[PDB]
């Protein structure tokens, strides 16, 4: 519960002003849990009822962690952290740990209760009013805005840094080999143990948090040591049909502008003429010359690709094919920092934008796991139909940017 | 009289000032009667006389209509709704009947002089200010400002609807199953009692209300079949929209096209096709309400195209929880779909058409699949639900779209509906190149400068040709050239691209389009049996591509 505190003053960036998105239509399943919530929530005094002159609104929605749980209300803050003043020094983090990423296991914890004690300065809430859908608009909307740090923002993690950080200590203390990190509402837990001896290093943290207050539900895990990455591959039907050479030599062509240590040449001279693409040409011994260097180059690592923390972090993703979808996370074009290919769907999971949802998010914790930041996503989906179905599936605490697009010939020149 | 209910604090606009515009002198006549009009207002305490230390003032106008016998006064607002604060409409929209279930007994309440009922903050009424002129020009203005909330001000509906919610609150937790709904000014409360118990029940909802000072006249919906809500008559078994009726007139003035506008609004969301664009860009190009504006012709072509909708008769039957929701959907006009959301065969709930622009081009299929999308999202917002989705379609024909198209889509449950317009792909481009057929190298360009450019092949047998086009893209050209190798060609053919532009539009295998070129494009695409467009990489050493430029590019 609320502990005595001086507020911490937060103001919106200049010249900006406070969110006023709308509210997406919520089914009746939705809306009933976000009901209860929020009587509660309401009842131990974290948010308050509101009137009409608030301009203000931000989406609400309600998730679910796992299978058969309890509904999570989710707030869609995206707005309100681009416009809420980026903070001093004290970050949402700290200088992140470079070695999250080559841990044994990394187990992820929800500390969201946490900001549920410390209060929000009286100005900065009117800015967090959200309202309740109500099914076939019969009745005016619930409307509320936060009294206390809510769960979404940014603000939080950055004021209760200090907080977390002392409640930490001792863990870090007794156990100095375990990398912890956190993202926003999110406790990001490391160890080169084993799982069976790494779950228990998580419950006693568990504990531990639960006795300095904090309320953690049970436990997330990931590998980031089977992490791998998906190259540029070249074909096993080598300069044969007059198609194949054109296939080829158009592949190779777009991988100039990644690696322009490959030629054309010795390829396009087999391309002379004006021949049916049906036909078996001859695989010279100068072609070959070319394509064992043009296979070479591939399997290296680029140059110049080197992470950058001022630039934001964009990705794509092309589907292809069955339950397979491929990924590049860069920050300049052609600049790769990451190309991987998340493929695990058959049959119950064979749903679209199930799919690409879940793909979406393991590229997501991949970016905060690596640099400790969201990318921005550009999304091989029509924006209103993917609209209608992500938080059907949506099981992370955040959000990630996306953008909408329209993939040419790209699914060929990844897979 | 004036609600002693706590009043909501009103803003205006960060930096804007209260409005100071002047008022333009009425008729002799009209002046008295706008006087007497308000004498009677200042004696129920909705408005009070003000002095020479108020700099503000609003626009007073006297419409010569008589509404049920009524020749009142017209303010306007314009300007102050300007400075006038943001607020916030809570809803996603209005409600509609086939939300309602079956409710025994039903009353309809009006709210009479329903915003002239709650107050207005204090401190925003020195805004609110506005001023009678004189009769004897020798005496001066007879000035007012509001205490109660204004009936065209900007807040009105937001804040009354919040006025109502707060005192409703206490009866509705009481008696958990009557239902109340609320919109403007009419309430509707309806459950499952007999006429007395549930009487009593008004009774009670009546009396609540008058002690917060909403009078509920003796104009009251007492349990007698057509009850009229919205714009609606509700039925024991069915609810049809009362009919709409937009002026027939010649002179419009800035206060008709305004009210119409909406009418529109309101019409608009009870129909579809309804606009309203045209006639809105009026009211933007000219000031004052009495000053006459004479239509356009896009404007008065509106008026006759949404009358001619506003005549289609609607109607439906009430939603039964008990049952599942089913929406079939139909093909028609090369563009055109139809709907229909059911319970119980032939029992319709909720009735329309889905027609729009798929892209610059389009597909048949993936045009239903946006139909479906957007029925779904209703359905959501009117039952809370999805619907099962009935759809004219094979099944191996969707599961052979998903396959190829590049683009995640997805359609929720739905059953084959065999009936005629079936909707299917047309021309399925093959994966691999044929063996045999004759391999066209297209090309084509043209000058920005000129318009004009060149477009034609140079098959693999030798063949050749040209043309010279007049008016054309550095593009469209190149669509052209892919047009020539499909007509000048077999049965079966193996075109090839330097574009990838043109790659694109014929990869997704459209159906229809804007572009004629690519119309025509499609049909032949469809005529013949083993098409491959393959791709190939411009100014380079390739193949046929190589020379097939030199004649189709310019100086060389």
């Amino acid at each position: 519960p609320i502990s005595p505190i001086e507020t911490v003053p937060v103001k919106l960036k200049p010249g900006m002003d406070g969110p006023k998105v709308k509210q997406w239509p919520l089914t009746e399943e939705k809306i009933k849990a976000l009901v209860e919530i929020c009587t509660e929530m309401e009842k131990e005094g974290k948010i308050s009822k509101i009137g009409p002159e608030n301009p203000y609104n931000t989406p609400v929605f309600a998730i679910k962690k796992k299978d058969s749980t309890k509904w999570r209300k989710l707030v869609d803050f995206r707005e309100l952290n681009k416009r809420t003043q980026d903070f001093w020094e004290v970050q949402l983090g700290i200088p992140h740990p470079a070695g999250l990423k080559k841990k044994k296991s990394v187990t992820v914890l929800d500390v969201g209760d946490a900001y549920f004690s410390v209060p929000l300065d009286e100005d900065f809430r009117k800015y967090t009013a959200f309202t309740i859908p109500s099914i076939n608009n019969e009745t005016p909307g619930i409307r509320y805005q936060y009294n206390v740090l809510p769960q979404g923002w940014k603000g939080s993690p950055a004021i209760f840094q200090s907080s977390m950080t002392k409640i930490l200590e001792p863990f870090k203390k007794q156990n100095p080999d375990i990398v912890i990190y956190q993202y926003i509402d999110d406790l990001y837990v490391g160890s080169d143990l084993e799982i069976g001896q790494h779950r228990t290093k998580i419950e006693e943290l568990r504990q531990h948090l639960l006795r300095w207050g904090l309320t953690t539900p049970d436990g997330y895990e990931l590998h980031p040591d089977k992490w791998t990455v998906q190259p540029i591959v070249l074909p096993e039907k080598d300069s044969w049909t007059v198609n194949d050479i054109q296939k080829l030599v158009g592949k190779l062509n777009w991988a100039s502008q990644i690696y322009p240590g490959i030629k054309v040449r010795q390829l396009s001279k087999l391309l002379r003429g004006t021949k049916a693409l049906t036909e078996v040409i001859p695989l010279t011994e100068e072609a070959e010359l070319e394509l064992a260097e043009n296979r070479e180059i591939l399997k290296e690592p680029v140059h110049g690709v080197y992470y950058d923390p001022s630039k934001d972090l964009i990705a794509e993703i092309q589907k292809q094919g069955q339950g397979q979808w491929t990924y590049q996370i860069y920050q300049e074009p052609f600049k790769n920092l990451k190309t991987g290919k998340y493929a695990r769907m058959r049959g119950a999971h064979t749903n679209d934008v199930k799919q690409l949802t879940e793909a979406v998010q393991k590229i997501t914790t991949e970016s905060i796991v690596i640099w400790g930041k969201t990318p921005k996503f550009k999304l091989p989906i029509q924006k209103e139909t993917w609209e209608t179905w992500w938080t059907e599936y949506w099981q992370a605490t955040w959000i990630p940017e996306w953008e909408f697009v329209n993939t040419p010939p790209l699914v060929k020149l990844w897979y | 009289p004036i609600s002693p209910i706590e009043t909501v604090p009103v803003k205006l606009k960060p930096g804007m000032d209260g409005p100071k515009v002047k008022q333009w002198p009425l008729t002799e006549e009209k002046i008295k009667a706008l006087v007497e009009i308000c004498t009677e207002m200042e004696k129920e305490g909705k408005i009070s006389k003000i002095g020479p230390e108020n700099p503000y003032n609003t626009p007073v106008f006297a419409i010569k209509k008589k509404d049920s016998t009524k020749w009142r006064k017209l303010v306007d607002f314009r300007e102050l709704n300007k400075r006038t604060q943001d607020f916030w409409e809570v809803q996603l929209g209005i409600p509609h009947p086939a939300g309602l279930k079956k409710k025994k007994s039903v009353t309809v309440l009006d709210v009479g002089d329903a915003y002239f009922s709650v107050p207005l903050d204090e401190d925003f009424r020195k805004y609110t200010a506005f001023t009678i002129p004189s009769i004897n020009n020798e005496t001066p203005g007879i000035r007012y400002q509001y205490n109660v909330l204004p009936q065209g001000w900007k807040g009105s509906p937001a804040i009354f609807q919040s006025s109502m919610t707060k005192i409703l609150e206490p009866f509705k937790k009481q008696n958990p199953d009557i239902v109340i709904y609320q919109y403007i000014d009419d309430l509707y409360v309806g459950s499952d009692l007999e006429i007395g118990q549930h009487r009593t029940k008004i009774e009670e909802l009546r009396q609540h209300l008058l002690r917060w000072g909403l009078t509920t006249p003796d104009k009251k919906h007492q349990k007698e079949p057509p009850f009229l809500w919205m714009g609606y008559e509700l039925h024991p078994d069915k609810w049809t929209v009362q009919p709409i009726v937009l002026p027939e007139k010649d002179s419009w003035t800035v206060n008709d096209i305004q009210k119409l506008v909406g009418k529109l609004n309101w019409a608009s969301q009870i129909y579809p096709g309804i606009k309203v664009r045209q006639l809105s860009k009026l009211l933007r190009g000219t000031k004052a309400l009495t000053e006459v504006i004479p239509l356009t012709e896009e404007a008065e072509l509106e008026l006759a195209e949404n009358r001619e909708i506003l005549k289609e008769p609607v109607h439906g039957v009430y939603y039964d929880p008990s049952k599942d929701l089913i929406a079939e959907i139909q093909k028609q006009g090369q563009g055109q779909w139809t709907y229909q959301i059911y319970q119980e065969p032939f029992k319709n709930l909720k009735t329309g058409k889905y027609a729009r622009m798929r892209g610059a081009h389009t597909n048949d299929v993936k045009q239903l699949t946006e139909a479906v999308q957007k029925i779904t999202t209703e359905s959501i917002v009117i039952w809370g639900k999805t619907p099962k989705f009935k759809l004219p379609i094979q099944k191996e024909t969707w599961e052979t779209w998903w396959t190829e198209y590049w683009q995640a889509t997805w359609i929720p449950e739905w059953e084959f509906v065999n009936t005629p317009p079936l909707v299917k792909l047309w021309y399925q481009l093959e994966k691999e190149p044929i063996v045999g057929a004759e391999t066209f190298y297209v090309d084509g360009a043209a000058n920005r400068e000129t318009k004009l450019g060149k477009a034609g092949y140079v098959t693999n047998k030798g063949r050749q040709k040209v043309v010279p086009l007049t008016n054309t893209t550095n593009q469209k050209t190149e669509l052209q050239a892919i047009y020539l190798a499909l007509q000048d060609s077999g049965l079966e053919v193996n075109i090839v691209t330097d574009s990838q532009y043109a790659l694109g539009i014929i990869q997704a295998q459209p159906d229809k389009s804007e572009s004629e070129l690519v119309n025509q494009i499609i049909e032949q695409l469809i005529k013949k049996e083993k098409v491959y467009l393959a791709w190939v990489p411009a100014h380079k050493g390739i193949g046929g591509n190589e020379q097939v430029d030199k004649l189709v590019s310019a100086g060389i």
